[PDB]
């Protein structure tokens, strides 16, 4: 019966020409006799071109293709938290099947103008440089762009681990469920990442979608949309989600493979004409909703890898045109030990300023201004600018897998911007920072608790801070 | 007339008609959809089959699905009832405020105004932006183009122009959002509601919004600019009104045309673009014009792919404009904002008989000294500053002061810069630049001219630095 | 253009070699104006090396683009038959 | 890459040409006076 | 299933089957030839026709000539009997020493290990080479880029890695000559015979060789890396070893894939590379990993086209590399062997969380003092002379005598454990040997041998 069932005519180049399937819809999931799945791409007068989600080795000429009647969708819900799935929603962690009750199409259009509201509440990364200078809000699209091995995945992982302090509490408003989409990475890297999230107890609120380097190009193309659907579930049911696409460069390369194998006209760098639409329709789905639509959000942290620091290339500029700002990571800084190697003159957050808390604003306006002066200078005043800027740049450094609470960042930046560190020599800034942070955590949980509950620094808290920092700097090496 | 779908490839749909083949550009309605899926006839393929471009997503289309012919192209509501409302590419309201109850409808495909309707008058339009007003001034009823790569400030500049011109404007205004961020459209909507330019309670609204954004399939992104054109053309012709048309971004029209041209079966041109890029752009751009029936001052942001000004799309747009503001990434990395390239921005009213000999001489002298600095750049880069003449050192110092003084804080940029915006009158701009060229401030440091308004603020900042 | 970039690369490589030799010659003749010339030629060589690095990046980028463009022309010519 | 500074026609290729003509126009005036 | 040739265009052959179409990646056997000709299925063209790529020359092929379906991908002999032998891409011996009498055969096309078979924390692979183990250590199941070609002792370092991983870890090696020059393949075979790594008389051979020559069609050169990887996969999955796999060269693997893709009519991507460049590289490299049975560590010689590191072939290879060993001629002409450049060799596991704070700090100190010494050389004070002295001593102590060079040089080879390396460089950095002459560190193993040479 050639109306719900077809036979493969040709296979190769990742596309299977199927004869029959007369009632198949465009963009519908089909199921091959081998157990593989595909998507109806080209409905033609005499055949159906099917994008195979897997290896062409498993599909032969003459194989039976049945249609599932459903436009391509993935399982969504709370039942995916803690699971590692592939681009189709099948669990690859061996913990059994996903018990999901709801499915959601992967190519749903982003919300319109009316369902949205401005980004107002903060998405805390726990990274001092980000949380202070490039603040991210819930519903934003912030790009993490840089060369290879500059610390991009580390920023994303620190954010995910940071969300634990909110996901363990009772404030349901302030929770954030994370989705990590691995696209074209090494499988061992994703396994080690999932272990890092399991040690930090960050997997219980994280979904990992894995389309690695050995997976077929259609799977690496589909993975970001599957992850985005899993996040749109939370965004549309009143909750808040964060999604990392690591990275969209390899997804664009997978899509270019698929497009060149379909014999479509290449453009700049042999990329198809719709490589911008590929990322735009995806990153538009990260939105902050107004309260008549639940009030939830979906934050996107796409990752892009540049070649020799070239950020004016085709795909980098496309994504810069799509997102709400970018966090540049430089190799020249990363080699010099400044880590996270965030370029502060080039990174920006267009809509995150309205999300920064009041305390962090109080310290970060001054920090940002002093850093701008230190940049614009590099006698007896410019020397003070240089000294303050150097102290601040050592204050911005941070370690891996240890994100900080917002009040601790506020305390450290406070010590930095009022001028207490001008006494120490730059090589001692990190020593002072760690010792002082441990001191304030141990014996001053009341001031930190007050700053955290108040969201700002009152003159009472400002006085207590000045007292504590003067005493510590007095009794310090 | 009713046809049936025979092929669906992306945004392109083939429809075979037994009776009554619909003309090219007619709008077709697909039957059996939850929402309105409009197909626009693009080609007659032969054997009673047409090839169409879908204005929405084609997922769920089955071969054999019925399609009705409307008998006319896409018709949108035009009139004063569209003011304060948001409509999409096919004229449907997307602001949840009910139907747009206009008394007429106009097809989005129309002929360009004839040669005998053109208007030649070229009065200036002062914007309050120092570099624009000085070096490449805009003209009322003219076509303005803002070129720039990704993240150089096209949206910031166009929002500054909406703030500086459209509120002070006496006529109507149309903002066509073409293939841009949806959250930017939400921001613009709500900003116009608070600033009173859009009124949700009565009929005093002064702006009509048309949005097909970067989440839309390529057919909607290719025709939403035409929908905005149609609204502005109604205001210009049947009302005789002075119209302000802001298009951000107009490059997405060409990019969407390229995306669909892939599938319409056409041999690609240079850089993979459609072979019809220039004639499509011309058909669209010739309707955005001032006739002797009414005026349209048009501001268009043109995206520059990979910062390549020689790309076919911006290179083709260059010929359609009276004033071009070319933003530069290299200038934006020097902290100078707006990132206008002063030796790449032009205007046709930069003419002594139009702006006066004082304005013209100041602008030409500024450009001369900036070109001389650019010529010295290599020697300055390798052999250092000290291997120059004294006249070359004076040229470098004055050129750097002028570079700084071309920057300016915007009122739309206050939120992420803290500096209050400045609106500098044309007299004060000409005076300040005449004075810097004269040498009246060769003693002040260059960093005193950075991010100020008039030259008095420059001397105040110099006095506060020392 | 690839030929413009190659011209400029060649020119700046020559400038870098000349300033390096001049720095060595001033270092020999210095064993107050000789010290200034030595440091100045050292700085000129360093700046020339940085311009050489940026232009080498630009040149590799432009040659990759030229190869891709010529391939696309050949492919599009073959696909129209 | 010999003579590639002058062949690139930059601010350095113009500086070089101006030098060769200035030095050899002064020499030619000093060589024609004696001649 | 029997088919018949319907088209022969160069190295591409179309074969039509009247029953039982073979899947993609199956090997086919052309009948009636004096030498074995193998075709690998690439596409199903429809109408019972498959398109294949030849593994050997196609001259003399006739339309209608019978072709047999093998029923599986290319199968090669895998086992301890492949050690010391040479086989080509389809597994037959090319050293004229008789058949390779293994008990089982493995298909050269295999899926990478699953997600739950992956090791979840990175460990170090100790090679016994001081500069490598200290400054740019190798990870088990990682990929290492070997930069530098002729005149810097690449073959000596390869053979020493083979010997040291055989002694320290008990893991065999596999060498894949992807696009190998036949002259240099003969040279390598005989240097391996003379250094004892290959033994033609008993079963103590440590390495297996797989040669895809330069005069073979692009399909053979695109599959020889998979053949070598299949031998190494056997040694890992069936004997739980830590295997070494050498891919010389990896750029030629990319080049052969590009040529095969162009032969199949596919539209080239950027710079002329196959559109499937990243996925070809990925399907090869993902099989090089640490599983729960064992691991496969891969040293891969990198060639960079036009010295352009942003070229698609290096840029795609570098995404998989876990380390880098740069063999510099400026180090060899300086007298140091192995000629590893200690400042340009990198590692991803040079991280305190992976190698330990002590290792990280010793390595960082060595690198900082070497950079300082380069700076000080550029200007040729008070303690800068002491920095110069300690850095000269560190430079000398990075050298090491190899066992595979014993018959030629006479010096005994040294396999320095990791702790001895760490503590020796730590002591030299602290100043515990600021009295010993700088030539007491040249070509020694542990630091005790340095003090013993200083005695004399
Ligand atoms: N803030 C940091 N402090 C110290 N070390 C860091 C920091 N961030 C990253 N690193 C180190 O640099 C290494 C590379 O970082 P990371 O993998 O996160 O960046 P990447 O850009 O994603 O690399 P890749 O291109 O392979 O994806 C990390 O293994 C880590 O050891
Ligand atoms: N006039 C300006 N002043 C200060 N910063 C600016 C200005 N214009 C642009 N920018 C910077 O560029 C960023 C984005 O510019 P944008 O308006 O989005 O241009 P585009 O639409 O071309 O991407 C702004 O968030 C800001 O950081
Ligand atoms: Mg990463
Ligand atoms: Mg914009």
């Amino acid at each position: 019966d050639l109306e719900e069932t077809g036979r493969v005519l040709s296979i190769g180049d990742g596309i299977a020409r199927v004869h029959g399937l007369r009632n198949v819809q465009a963009e519908e999931m089909v199921e091959f006799s081998s157990g593989l799945k595909g998507m109806s791409l080209n409905l033609e007068p005499d055949n159906v071109g099917v994008v195979v989600f897997g290896n062409d080795k498993l599909i032969k000429e003459g194989d039976i293709v049945k249609r599932t009647g459903a436009i391509v969708d993935v399982p969504v819900g709370e039942e995916l938290l803690g699971r590692v799935v592939d681009a189709l929603g099948n669990a690859i962690d061996g913990k059994g099947p996903i018990g999901s009750k709801t499915r959601r199409r992967v190519g749903l259009k982003a919300p319109g103008i009316i369902p949205r509201i401005s980004v107002r509440e903060p998405m805390q990364t726990g990274i001092k440089a980000v949380d202070s200078l490039v603040p991210i809000g819930r519903g934003q699209r912030e790009l993490i762009i840089g060369d290879r091995q500059t610390g991009k995945t580390s920023i994303a992982i620190d954010t995910i681990i940071n969300q634990k302090r909110f996901n363990d509490g009772s404030d349901e408003k302030k929770k954030l469920y994370c989705i990590y989409v691995a696209i074209g990475q090494k499988r061992s890297t994703v396994a080690q990442l999932v272990k890092r999230l399991t040690d930090a107890d960050a997997m219980k609120y994280t979904i990992v979608v894995s389309a690695t380097a050995s997976d077929a190009a259609p799977l690496q193309y589909l993975a970001p949309y599957s992850g985005c659907s899993m996040g749109e579930y939370f965004r549309d049911n009143g909750k808040h989600a964060l999604i990392i696409y690591d990275d969209l460069s390899k997804q664009a390369v997978a899509y270019r493979q698929m497009s060149l194998l379909l014999r479509r006209p290449p453009g700049r760098e042999a990329y198809p004409g719709d490589v911008f639409y590929l990322h735009s329709r995806l990153l538009e789905r990260a939105a902050k909703m107004n309260d008549a639509f639940g009030g939830g959000s979906l934050t996107a942290l796409p990752v892009i890898e540049t070649q020799a620091g070239d950020v004016s290339a085709y795909i980098p500029t496309n994504v810069i045109s799509i997102t709400d700002g970018q966090i540049f990571l430089e190799t020249e800084l990363f080699y010099k030990g400044i880590r996270p190697a965030i370029n502060v003159g080039l990174s920006v957050s267009r809509v995150g300023s309205a999300a920064q808390t009041r305390a962090m604003k109080q310290v970060a306006g001054t920090m940002k201004l002093e850093l701008a002066q230190y940049r614009e200078v590099a006698d007896a005043a410019t020397q003070q600018l240089l000294s303050r800027g150097v102290r601040l740049t050592e204050l911005l450094k941070q370690g891996q897998y240890s994100p900080m609470a917002i009040e601790e960042q506020v305390a450290v930046i406070y010590a930095g911007v009022r001028g207490y560190l001008d006494k120490l020599e730059p090589s001692k800034i990190t020593k002072f920072e760690n010792a002082f942070l441990s001191h304030v955590v141990s014996q001053h949980q009341a001031l930190l608790g007050t700053i955290r509950a108040d969201g700002k620094i009152s003159e009472q808290s400002d006085a207590k801070l000045k007292e504590i920092v003067t005493n510590f700097l007095a009794g310090f090496e | 007339a009713t046809g049936r779908i025979v092929a669906v490839i992306g945004a392109v749909v083939d429809v075979q008609f037994d009776e009554g083949l619909p003309p090219i550009l007619n709008a077709l309605e697909v039957q059996g959809r939850e929402t309105r899926l409009v197909l626009e006839v693009a080609q007659h393929l032969g054997e009673s089959t047409v090839r169409t471009i879908a204005m929405d997503g084609t997922e769920g289309l089955v071969r054999g699905q019925k399609v009705l012919d409307s008998g006319a192209p896409i018709k949108i509501p035009v009139g004063p009832e569209t003011l304060g409302r948001i409509m999409n590419v096919i004229g449907e309201p997307i602001d949840e405020r009910g139907p747009i109850k206009t008394k007429q409808f106009a097809p989005i495909h129309a002929e360009a105004p004839e040669f005998m309707e053109m208007s030649v008058e070229q009065e200036i339009l002062v914007t309050g932006i120092k570099v624009v007003d000085l070096l490449a001034p805009y003209a009322k009823g003219g076509k303005i183009g803002l070129f720039g790569g990704a993240g150089v400030g096209k949206t910031v500049l166009i929002m500054e122009l909406i703030n500086n011109v459209a509120k002070a404007h006496g006529g109507y205004s149309v903002f066509a959002g073409v293939g841009e961020r949806t959250r930017e459209g939400n921001d613009l909507y709500h900003e116009m509601i608070e600033s009173g330019v859009i009124n949700l309670k009565d009929a005093t609204s002064k702006v009509a919004l048309v949005y097909g954004q970067m989440n839309e399939p390529p057919g909607a992104r290719a025709r939403v600019a035409l929908t905005g054109l149609t609204v502005a053309e109604y205001f210009r012709d049947q009302e005789g009104q002075d119209v302000l048309l802001f298009i951000d971004n107009i490059f997405r029209f060409t990019q969407a045309g390229s995306e669909v041209s892939a599938l319409l079966g056409r041999i690609p041109s240079a850089v993979g673009y459609q072979p019809t890029l220039a004639t499509d752009m011309g058909t669209m751009q010739e309707r955005i014009t001032t006739t002797k029936k009414g005026s349209i001052t048009s501001v268009q942001a043109i995206y520059v792919p990979a910062d390549d000004l020689t790309d076919p799309a911006p290179a083709t747009t260059f010929a359609h404009l009276d004033a071009t503001t070319v933003l530069s990434r290299a200038i934006a990395e020097l902290g100078i904002y707006p990132a206008v390239d002063p030796l790449d921005s032009t205007s046709r009213i930069m003419d002594p008989n139009i702006v006066g000999s004082e304005h013209y001489d100041v602008a030409r002298g500024v450009q001369k000294i900036l070109q001389d600095y650019k010529s010295l750049q290599d020697i300055i880069a390798i052999l250092g500053m000290d291997e120059l003449s004294e006249e070359d050192k004076l040229t470098v110092s004055r050129a750097r002061k002028i570079q700084r003084f071309l920057s300016q804080p915007f009122q739309v940029a206050e939120v992420f810069t803290g500096h209050m915006g400045k609106l500098v009158p044309l007299k004060e701009t000409i005076k300040g630049f005449q004075q810097i060229l004269a040498g009246e401030y060769d003693h002040l440091p260059e960093q005193a001219f950075y991010m100020v308004g008039p030259i008095e603020e420059a001397v105040a900042k110099a006095d506060k630095l020392a | 253009t690839l030929k413009d970039i190659t011209r400029r690369l060649k020119s700046i490589k020559n400038i870098q070699k000349i300033t390096k030799s001049m720095k060595m010659v001033a270092a020999a003749k210095y064993a107050s104006e000789q010290s200034a010339r030595m440091t100045a030629m050292d700085n000129a060589s360093k700046n020339a090396s940085e311009m050489i690095d940026k232009l080498t990046l630009t040149f590799n980028r432009t040659r990759q683009a030229v190869i891709t463009k010529e391939l696309i022309e050949i492919i599009s010519g073959a696909a129209a038959l | 890459g010999a003579g590639s500074i002058r062949e690139a026609g930059g601010a350095f290729g113009k500086r070089e040409q101006a030098e060769e003509e200035r030095y050899f126009r002064a020499q030619s005036r000093e060589q024609l006076a004696a001649l």
